[PDB]
C-alpha cells in the first residue's frame, strides 16, 4: 500500500534530525574548544570530551535508522498502514529528541569550554552536564526502539 | 481523491519546461551573484593598487565558468525536448521523462547557485588576501579552484539524469 | 531489587517454583481466555513470568503507581505526625491543637479514600475497579451514582469524607489567628498549604516514573546484550558486545541512573518530609576547637 | 553574509588597505588620517558614532568660556568637527548622541562641569552615554570590544576615585553614578581603595587577572588611564581584525594609537 | 484504520516535545552553571540541582510516552477513531506541558545559577521556585494519565 | 462520530495553554524573585506571592481538563457533534484566558519585584494588582465551566 | 507514475548536500584568507579543513549517482515502494550532508584563527573537525542502507 | 446542523479576545504603577483606577459571552445556521472591541501613572481619558447585546 | 439562504474596526495629553478637544452597526445572497474608513499636543487637521449609509 | 447572480483604500505642520495646503464610491457577469490610485512643511511639487470613471 | 486551450523582470554617479555611459518580449500546452537572466564609479569587469532565443 511512503520518510527523518542536532552541538563545541585552547593549549585535550558526547548522538540516530530500515520488509509480511505509521512516528520522535539533545549539549559544552580554563572544576562540571544531557538522548533512543518494536504486530 | 486525481493529472510537459528554464535561470543568477561578490573586492584592491588585475581576473573567469556550464546544461535540456504528442500526453513514459527533466533542472540550478555563492565568497576573500600579500595568491587560487568543483559535480549529476528522457 | 525479582536486568529463581502457570496451553498461545493459571503467589518477589511477558508493562505500571501512592501517603502521614512531637518537645502553644491537628487530618482524610480504595481493590480483588475505575470513582464530586463502588458504605463514606474535607479548610486557618488575638503571619501558611498538599501528593509519582525508566533502560541493555550473545555468538563479536554492555552499564545504569535517583529522592525528602518539620532558620554552633588546625 | 557583497564591500576593502598601509610630524600624521577617514564618505551610523567618540571630548573642551578661542587650533576633523554656558549647551545639544542625555544630566552646566574635577565627571558621563549608544547598535563582534573599552574606562575611573578622588566626593556610589563584566558587576570596585584591593577586585575576572600585575604602571595614572592602559596593552586582540566584519572602528583606533605612539616618540 | 496513525503520532509528539523542553532547560542550566562555577567551586555540585530537576521532566515524558505506546493493542481490541483521538490529545497535552515546564525551569535555573555568587540565603527560595515550576510537569503527567485511562473505554 | 476528535483536542489544548501561560508568568516572577533575593534576602520568602499565585492558573487548567475528560462519556450518551464542539470551544476559551492571565501576572510580578525591592510599602498595591489580574483567570474558568455544562442536546 | 518522487530524491540528495558543502567551504575559506594575511606558512597547511569540507560534496555526488542508476524504468517495474524508498534515501543523505558541512564550516573558521594564534592546538582542531566530519560518513551509510531496500 | 459549532466558536472567541485585552491593559497599568509605588506611595493607592477599569472591561466581555452562551438552547428551538452566524459575529465584535478598549486603556494608564507622579493636577485628565476609553467598551457591549437579541429572529 | 453568514459578520466587523481605530487614536491622543499636562497642568483641560473629537468614530460605528443589524430581518422579507453581500460590503467600508480616520486623528492629536504646549498661538489653528479627519470619517459614514440603503433593492 | 457581491466589494474597497491614502497623507501633513509650529507660527495658515489636498483626495474617493454605488440597480438591467467584475476592477483601481496619491502627497507635504522654515519663498515651489504629485489622484479618478461603465453597461 | 494565456504570461514576465533588473541597475549606477560628481566633476561623464548601460538589458528584454508576442497566433496553428508552456519557460528564463545581470551590473558600476575616481588607471579594469558581467546577459539572450526557437511546434 502507501504505508512505505510514510515509514521510509520517518526513517529518513530520524537520521536527518539526529545529524542536524549532532552538527549543531559539534559546531558550538568546536567554537568553545578553540576559544579555550587559544589561551591554554594544555586543557584542549580535556575540553574535547563534549565533542565526542555530542557525536554519540549521531551513532544513536544511525542505529535507530538502521532498526527502522530493517523493520520494513514487504517480502516478509504485508506492511499495513498501521505498521508504517508507527515506524514513521518512532523515527520522528527519535530524530526530534536527538536534535534537541544535540542543540542542548552544544550550548552547554560551548559554555563549559569557554569557562574551562577559568577553573579546573569545569572539567568535572561540564562532563556532568554533558552526561545529564546525553541521558535525554538515551531515553529518546529507548522510546524509539520501543515504538519500532511495537510497530511489528499490526494485528 | 478528486484533488489527488487533479494533481496527478497535471501536464508533465509544463513541469519539464519549467525545470529546464529554471536550471538556466538559477545558474545565471548564481553566476551573477558570484561575479558581483568577486568584483567588489577586485575593485577595492584596484583602488588600493592596480598591480594585481591579472591575478584578480582569475576569480571572474571562474565565476563565469558557472554560467558557461549552466548554458551548456540548458542547451542539452533543450536538445532533450520532444514533440509532445497528444495521444501520449499522459503516457507513463512522458510523465517519467518530464519528472526526470524537472529533477535534473532543479539539481543543476541549485548546484550552480551553491557553487557560485561559494566561488564569490572565496574570491572576495582572496582578493583582499592578495592585497595584503601577493605571496598567498597561489594558495587562495588553489582553494578557489577546489571549491569550483561543486558546479562541475552538479553538472555531471544533471548530465547523468538527462539520459532518463524517453519522450516519444 | 530482591523485592522486585529483577537481577541485573534479568529474572531468576524466586523462592517458589512458578507463580503463574499457563492454563492448559500445552500448545495453545499465551494470549487466550485460559491465559495463565496461578497455583500460588511467589512470596520472595514478583512473578517471574510477568517480567518477560507482553503484559509486563500494564501490570508493572499499575503496581508501581499503587506502591508510589502508598509510600507517599505513608511519608506524608509520618511528616504530619512529627509535628505533634515537635510541638510537645519545644512546648509550643495551643497552635498545635489549633492548626496541626486539622492540617494532619484534612490531607490524611483526603488521601484516605484513595488509599483505602487501592487497598480494597488489592485485598478484595475487585477487578471491576482496576487502576482506572478507582480514579473514575474518585472523579465524581457529586453524590448518588456509586454503581461501581466496592466499599459497602462508599455511597455514604464519600459524602462524609467530602464534608470533612470541606469543613477542615477553615479549621486550618482561623484558630491560630484567634489564639494570637486572644494573647494580644498566617498568610504565609494560608493558600500555600492547600496547593502544597496536592503538589506533594502528585510529586510521589516521580518515584514510580524513575523506577519505570530504570527498568526500561535495564531491559534495553539486557536485550542488546542478549542479541549480541545469541546471533553474534562469534568470539570477536561476543567480546565486543560484552565490552559495549559493560560500558553502557557503567554509564547509564551505574552513573546516570544513580545520580538521577539520588537527586529525585533528595527532592522528595525536602519537598514533603521537610515541609512538615525543620522550619529552617538557626545556625551551626561551633567553638574554636582548633577547627582550622583540625 | 551576502549583504557584505551586496553593499559596503568596496568601502571595506579601501579601509582594509588603508589600515594595512598604516604603521608637527604627529600633527601631520593625524591630519592625514583624518583626511583619509573623511574621504571615505548602514556604515554611516557607525562612522557617526566613531566620530562622536572623540566629538564628546571636543565638545567638552569647547564648553569652556576663558580662552575658549584656542579650541580652533585643535580643530581636527576626526574628533573636533564643528557639527559635533547652558544657553550655548542647548544649541550644541543637537547633532550628537550623548548631548541630549547630557543636557539633563549636566543641566547645572559649569556647576556640574567645574574644570578641576566636575568637568572630568561630565566628560565621563558623556563617554558613558556614547558607549551605551554604540553598544545599542548591536549585531557584530565589535560589541565585545566596545564593552571592553567601556569597562576599562569605568574601572580606571573607579581606581582614580579610590586612589585620591574619594576626597573629591568620588565615593563608592560615585564610582558608577558619576564615573561613567563592568555593566553588571562593577560593584566589586567600589571598595578597591588599595592597589592590593584593586588587584583583588581584578581577580574576580580571570581575563582581568594579572593584568594589573604590580600596578606600578598604567594603574598609577588617574582619570581614565588605569584600566584603559590595560586595553591599550591588549589591543593586539584588536589587531586580529577578522574579515567580513565591521573593522572601521578598529582601523580608527589603530590610527589613533599610532598617532599617540608617534607623539610619545617626539625627540626620541 | 487511520486511528493508529494518530495514536502513534501523539505518542511520538509527546516524547519529542518533552525531550525538547528538557533539552532547553538543561542547556539553560548548563550555561548558568558554566558561568557561575568559574568564580567558585560551590556551583560545581551545590548548584547542580536544576541539572537533574530538568531531566526529571524528560523522565516523566518518557514514562508517559511508554504508557501511551503500551495503550495501543490492535490484537486485543480493534481501536476506533476514538482511541486514536484520545491518544493524540494525551500526547499533545503531555508534550506541551513538558516543553513549557522545561522552558520555565531553564530560565529559573539560569537566574539561580547567576544569583549563586550572591548571598547564599537565596538558595532556599530558588529551590522553592524551581519546585513550584516543576509542579507543572506533574500536573501535565496527571492530565496525560487521566486521558490515557479514559482512552480505552471506546464503544 | 468525529465529536471526540474535537472534544479531546479541546481538553488537551486547554491544559496546554494553561500550562504555557503559567510558565510564562512564572519565568518573570522567578527572575524578579531571584533578583530581589540577591538584593535583599530578608524579603525573599515573602516575595514568592506571584510565584505561588502562578500555580493557581495551572491548577484551574488541570481542573478544567478533568471536567472536560469527564464530559466525554460515549457509553452514557452517543456523543453528537453538538457536544464535542461545545467542549472543544470551552477548552479553547479556558486555555486562552489562562494564557492571557499568565502573561499579565508575569508582567505584574516582574514589575512588583523591583517595586518591593525599592520599597516594600508597595506590597499591598502589588497584591491588589495580582488579584485584579487573577480575576480574569477566574472569569475564564467560570466561562469555560458554564460552556462545558451545556453538553445536553 | 510514482517514479517522479524517486527521480526527485536523487536531485534533492545532490542539491541539499551541495548547499551545505558550499556553506562549509565558504566559512572555511574565509578564515584561511584571514590567516594567510600574516601567517604565510600556516595557511598552506590549514587548507586541509577546506579540503575536508569539499569531500562532503563527493560523498553526496556518489549517493546521487547510485539513485540515478536505480531508477531504470525499462529494466524493472519501478513500483511506488521503489520511488518512495529512493526519495527517502536521498532526503537523509542530502539533509545530513547539509548539517555536516555546516558544522565543518563553523568549526573550520574558528580553527584557522586558533592555528594562527597558537600553532600547538592545530592537532586538537583537526581531531574535532575529523570527528565532526564523521557525521557525513554516517549519513552516507544510512543512504546506502535505505537505497538497498529497493528489492520489492 | 453545524450552527452550534459557529455559536460556540463565537462565544470562545469573545471570551478569549476580552481576556487578552484585559490582560494587556492590566499589564500596562502595572508597569506604569511600578514607578508610582516607590516615587509617591501616598498617591499610589489612588493610582489603581486603570486596573479597575480593565477589570470592568473584562467583566463586560465575560458577561456578553455568558449571555451569548445562554442564548443557545437547542432543545427549546432548533438553531439554524443564521442564528449561529449572528451569534458568532456578535461574539467576535464584542471581543475585538473589548481587546481594543483594553489596550487603549492600558496605554493611557501607563502614561497617566507617570503624568500624575510628575504632577497631581493631571488626575482629572487621566480620569477623563479613562472614561472616554471605557465608553468604547460600553458601546461594544451594547452592540453585542443588540446582535445577540437579533440572533433569534430567524425562522 | 446563507445571507447572515456574511451580512451579520460584516455588521459586526464594522463596529469592530471602528472601535479598534478609535481606541488606537484615543490611546495616542491620551499619551500626548498626559505628556502635555505633565509639562503644564493648565493646558490639560483645554487639550482634551482632540480626545473628544476622536470619539465620533465610536458613535459613527455604533450607528452603522445598528443600521446594519436592523437591515437584516428574515421575518419581514427573505434576504438573498446579494442582500447580505451589500450589507457586508457597506460594513467593511465603514469600518475601514473609521479605522483610517482614527489612526490619522491619533497621529494628528499626538503632534498637536506638543504643538500647543510649545506655541499657544498655533493651538487653535491646528484644529484644522482634526476637522479634516472628522470630515473624512463623516464622508466614509455617508458612503457606508448609501451602500447600505440598497438592502431592499433586491428582487 | 454572485456578481453583485463582487461589485459591492469593489466599491467598498475603493472607498476604504481612498480613505486609507487620505489618512496616510494627512498624518504626515499634520506632523509637518506641528513641526513647523512655534518656529514660524505666522506661516501656520499657509501650511494648510496639504490638508486641503488630503481633503480633496478623500472627496474624490467618496465621489468615485458614490458613482459606483449609483450602479446598484438590480430592479432592472440584470447584472450578468460584467456588472460585478467591472465594478470590482474599477473600485480596486480607484482605491489603489487614491492610496498611492495619498502616500505621495503626505511625503511631499511633510517635506515642504519641514522645509517651509528655510527659504520661506519656496512655498510656491513646494505647492507646485505637491500639485504635480496630486495630479495622480485626478488621473486615477478619471480612470475609475472610465472603467465605471465601459465594461459594466456593455454586457449585452 | 490555456496555452495562449501561458505564453502571454511568460512574455509579460520576460518584459517585467528585465525591466525591473535594468531599473535597479540604472538607479544604483545613477546614485553612484551623483555621489562621484561632487568629488571630480570632470569625470562625471567619463562613466555616465556604463551607468546608463542598463538600457542594453532593457532593450534585450523588450526584444525578448516582442519575439514571444510574435510567436503566438491562432491563425498559424492551434498551439497546445506544449507550446504555451515552452514559451512561458523561455520568457521566464530570459527575464530572470536579465534581472540578475542588471543587478550584478548595477553593483559593479556602483563600485567602478568610485574606483575610477580613486584611480584613473582602473577604468580598463572596470570595463573588463562590466564586459564579463554582460557575458551572462549575452548567454541568457542566446538561451532564450534557442528555447523560443523550438516553441513553434
Amino acid at each position: 500500500e502507501t504505508a512505505p511512503f510514510f515509514g521510509f520518510l520517518g526513517a529518513a527523518a530520524a537520521l536527518v534530525f539526529s545529524c542536524m542536532g549532532a552538527a549543531y552541538g559539534t559546531a558550538k563545541s568546536g567554537v568553545g574548544v578553540a576559544s579555550m585552547g587559544v589561551m591554554r593549549p594544555e586543557l584542549v585535550m580535556k575540553s574535547i570530551v563534549p565533542v565526542v558526547m555530542a557525536g554519540v548522538l549521531g551513532i544513536y540516530g544511525l542505529i535507530i535508522a538502521v532498526i527502522i530500515s530493517t523493520g520494513i520488509n514487504p517480502k516478509a509480511k504485508s506492511y499495513y498502514l498501521f505498521d508504517g505509521y508507527a515506524h514513521l512516528s518512532s523515527g520522528l520522535a527519535c530524530g526530534l529528541a536527538g536534535l534537541s539533545a544535540g542543540m542542548a549539549i552544544g550550548i552547554v559544552g560551548d559554555a563549559g569550554v569557554r569557562a574551562n580554563a577559568q577553573q579546573p572544576k569545569l572539567f568535572v562540571g561540564m562532563i556532568l552536564i554533558l552526561i545529564f544531557a546525553e541521558a535525554l538522548a538515551l531515553y529518546g533512543l529507548i522510546v524509539g526502539i520501543i515504538l519500532s518494536s511495537r510497530a511489528g504486530q499490526s494485528r | 481523491s478528486s484533488w489527488s486525481r487533479a494533481l496527478v493529472k497535471i501536464s508533465p510537459y509544463t513541469f519539464s519546461a519549467i525545470g529546464i528554464a529554471v536550471a538556466i535561470g538559477v545558474s545565471v543568477l548564481g553566476a551573477a551573484w558570484g561575479i558581483y561578490i568577486t568584483g567588489s573586492s577586485l575593485i577595492g584592491a584596484a583602488i588600493k593598487a592596480p598591480r594585481i588585475t591579472s591575478k584578480n581576473l582569475i576569480s571572474v573567469i571562474f565565476c563565469e565558468a558557472v554560467a558557461i556550464y549552466g548554458v551548456i546544461v540548458a542547451i542539452i535540456l533543450q536538445t532533450k525536448l520532444e514533440s509532445v504528442p497528444a495521444s501520449q500526453i499522459y503516457a507513463p513514459e512522458s510523465l517519467r521523462a518530464g519528472y526526470a527533466i524537472f529533477a535534473s533542472g532543479i539539481i543543476v540550478g541549485f548546484a550552480n547557485l551553491v557553487c557560485g555563492l561559494c566561488v564569490g565568497i572565496i574570491g572576495s576573500s582572496c582578493a583582499l588576501s592578495d592585497a595584503q600579500n601577493s605571496s598567498l595568491f597561489v594558495k587562495i587560487l588553489v582553494i578557489e579552484i577546489f571549491g569550483s568543483a561543486l558546479g562541475l559535480f552538479g553538472v555531471i549529476v544533471g548530465i547523468i539524469m538527462s539520459a532518463q528522457a524517453s519522450w516519444p | 531489587g530482591l523485592i522486585y525479582n529483577e537481577f541485573f536486568s534479568v529474572p531468576f529463581e524466586i523462592f517458589s517454583h512458578s507463580a503463574y502457570a499457563c492454563r492448559d496451553l500445552s500448545c495453545s498461545e499465551a494470549t487466550t481466555v485460559g491465559l495463565i493459571k496461578v497455583r500460588d503467589t511467589y512470596p520472595f518477589g514478583v512473578d517471574p513470568v510477568w517480567h518477560g511477558s507482553r503484559s509486563e508493562l500494564p501490570f508493572l505500571n499499575s503496581l508501581k503507581m499503587k506502591m508510589s501512592i502508598l509510600l507517599g501517603v505513608a511519608q506524608m502521614n509520618l511528616g504530619i505526625i512529627l509535628s505533634y512531637f515537635n510541638a510537645t518537645f519545644f512546648r509550643i502553644g495551643v497552635n498545635i491543637w489549633c492548626q496541626f491537628i486539622p492540617q494532619i487530618i484534612f490531607l490524611n482524610s483526603l488521601f484516605g479514600y484513595l488509599s483505602l480504595l487501592i487497598i480494597l481493590k488489592w485485598i478484595t480483588g475487585s477487578q471491576a475497579d482496576l487502576y482506572h475505575v478507582m480514579i473514575y470513582m474518585f472523579l465524581s464530586p457529586t453524590d448518588e451514582l456509586g454503581d461501581n463502588q466496592l466499599f459497602p458504605g462508599q455511597k455514604t463514606a464519600q459524602l462524609v469524607l467530602l464534608l470533612l474535607a470541606f469543613v477542615s479548610v477553615p479549621w486550618m486557618l482561623l484558630p491560630k489567628p484567634f489564639i494570637l488575638k486572644m494573647q494580644h503571619h498566617q498568610m504565609i501558611h494560608t493558600i500555600e498549604f492547600v496547593l502544597g498538599a496536592v503538589s506533594n501528593t502528585a510529586s510521589y509519582l516521580r518515584l514510580w516514573a524513575l523506577s519505570l525508566a530504570h527498568s526500561e533502560l535495564s531491559s534495553v541493555f539486557y536485550e542488546k546484550v542478549l542479541l549480541l550473545a545469541w546471533g553474534y555468538n562469534n568470539i570477536l563479536i561476543l567480546i565486543v558486545g560484552i565490552i559495549v554492555f559493560i560500558f553502557a552499564t557503567v554509564g547509564v545504569l551505574l552513573v546516570m541512573e544513580t545520580l538521577s535517583a539520588f537527586l529525585h529522592a533528595l527532592r522528595l525528602h525536602w519537598v514533603e518530609f521537610q515541609n512538615k518539620f525543620y522550619e529552617g532558620d538557626g545556625y551551626k554552633f561551633s567553638p574554636f576547637s582548633f577547627a582550622l588546625l583540625d | 553574509a551576502m549583504t557584505f557583497n551586496i553593499h559596503g564591500g568596496y568601502l571595506e576593502a579601501i579601509v582594509r588597505g588603508y589600515r594595512a598601509g598604516l604603521l608637527t610630524i604627529v600633527e601631520k600624521c593625524t591630519l592625514k588620517l583624518v583626511d583619509e577617514y573623511k574621504h571615505m564618505l548602514p556604515l554611516s551610523t557607525f562612522l557617526e558614532y566613531i566620530t562622536y567618540g572623540h566629538m564628546i571630548d571636543n565638545v567638552v573642551l569647547i564648553v569652556t568660556g576663558r580662552d575658549v578661542q584656542e579650541l580652533l587650533e585643535k580643530c581636527h576633523p576626526l574628533g573636533m568637527f564643528d557639527s559635533i554656558m547652558r544657553e550655548l549647551y542647548r544649541l550644541v545639544l543637537v547633532d550628537t548622541p550623548l548631548a541630549p542625555y547630557f543636557s539633563e544630566c549636566i543641566t547645572s552646566e559649569d556647576l556640574d562641569d567645574m574644570n578641576i574635577e566636575i568637568m572630568r565627571n561630565t566628560l565621563y558621563k558623556a563617554y558613558l552615554e556614547d558607549f551605551y549608544k554604540f553598544c545599542q547598535k548591536l549585531g557584530g563582534a565589535t560589541a565585545e570590544i566596545m564593552s571592553d573599552l567601556l569597562a576599562f574606562e569605568a574601572d580606571r575611573r573607579a581606581v582614580n576615585i579610590t586612589i585620591n578622588s574619594i576626597g573629591t566626593e568620588l565615593t563608592r556610589d560615585d564610582r558608577r553614578k558619576l564615573y561613567s563584566l563592568y555593566p553588571y558587576g562593577h560593584e566589586e570596585l567600589a571598595v578597591c581603595e588599595d592597589i592590593d584591593q584593586v588587584r583583588g577586585v581584578m581577580e574576580k575576572y580571570p581575563p582581568y587577572q594579572s593584568i594589573f600585575s604590580k600596578l606600578s604602571y598604567g594603574e598609577s595614572q588617574m582619570l581614565d588611564k588605569a584600566f584603559y592602559e590595560e586595553e591599550v596593552k591588549r589591543l593586539c586582540l584588536a589587531f586580529e581584525q577578522q574579515f567580513h566584519y565591521g573593522v572601521f572602528f578598529a582601523y580608527m583606533r589603530l590610527r589613533e594609537q599610532e598617532i599617540r605612539n608617534l607623539m610619545w616618540i617626539s625627540e626620541c
